[PDB]
RNA sequence: CGGCCCCCUGGACGAAGACUGACGCUCAGGUGCGAAAGCGUGGGGAGCAAACAGGAUUAGAUACCCUGGUAGUCCACGCCG
RNA sequence: GGCCGCAAGGUUAAAACUCAAAUGAAUUGACGGGGG
């Protein structure tokens, strides 16, 4: 009978979810700082963060520009997060980094 | 009958609003450049990190016209 | 401004006369009244509900949706205009 | 700046500067996660 009760006590642990943030190669300081505050919030709540970076048209020519954004994010969330899947190449027209808490 | 324009080469450092760009030249000087009428009529997009030909004038060495994107 | 009843009280309209004899019309300044929210001091508090808390949706969602919920919404007196 | 208000604010009310428009109604299309 019930035990539902016990399930609720088990439930007050945790479930981890993946929160996707998407940058671009040219993204200005103010707009970067907004997206950083989103990531800080997610990670301090104990959630994974799939940081994407997309390219259009001939932005793919200058791949190095995009890479530095992902490097900047990583170094700003170094104390809060660990890296889980730092990208190598442009798969599609995208690069995907995955961070995780602590 | 017009005075001659010296052409230099340079890299796009930054995109500014409405077809304006900061461009570092080979000499080391940064200039604010605008797209030519030919390039905008024929839809030649310029991006950050592109290499460009900059028509300069002696009257102002802080301004230029981007006339080619390689 | 909307249940029903009593008490106090303002205006409008009609019918026939009688009475006053232009006593009128408009109004800068002035004076009063003035939805809701809001403010002050006391009350009251069912329902509802800014803020807020949690659950979701989402690329994100400081929202829309869900479960709650304080001021407030109500009363007296004053303010606000 | 004045007056008013406990406060929130209200009221009276400019100029420099910048542009060659801004606007009202109606007409023909196209479009609508409007209808038939
Ligand atoms: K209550
Ligand atoms: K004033
Ligand atoms: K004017
Ligand atoms: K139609
Ligand atoms: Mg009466
Ligand atoms: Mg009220
Ligand atoms: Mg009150
Ligand atoms: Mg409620
Ligand atoms: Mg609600």
């Amino acid at each position: 009978e019930k035990s539902k009760s016990s399930k609720e006590q088990k439930k007050k642990q945790k479930v981890i979810q993946v929160k996707e943030i998407k940058f671009r190669p040219g993204t200005d300081e103010g707009d970067y700082q907004v997206k950083l505050r989103s990531l800080i919030r997610f990670l301090e709540e104990g959630d994974k963060a799939k940081i994407t970076l997309r390219f259009r048209g001939r932005e793919m020519a200058h791949q190095q520009i995009g890479m530095e954004v992902l490097n900047r994010v990583k170094d700003d969330l170094q104390e809060l997060a660990v890296v889980e899947s730092f990208p190598t190449k442009i798969e599609g027209r995208q690069m995907i980094m995955v961070l995780a808490p602590k | 009958a017009k005075e001659d324009n010296i052409e230099m080469q340079g890299t796009v450092l930054e995109t500014l609003p409405n077809t304006m760009f900061r461009v570092e030249l080979e000499n080391g000087h940064v200039v604010t450049a605008h797209i030519s009428g030919k390039m905008r009529k024929n839809y030649i997009r310029i991006l950050t990190g592109d290499k460009v030909t900059v028509e300069l004038t002696p009257y102002d060495l802080s301004k230029g016209r981007i006339v080619f994107r390689s």
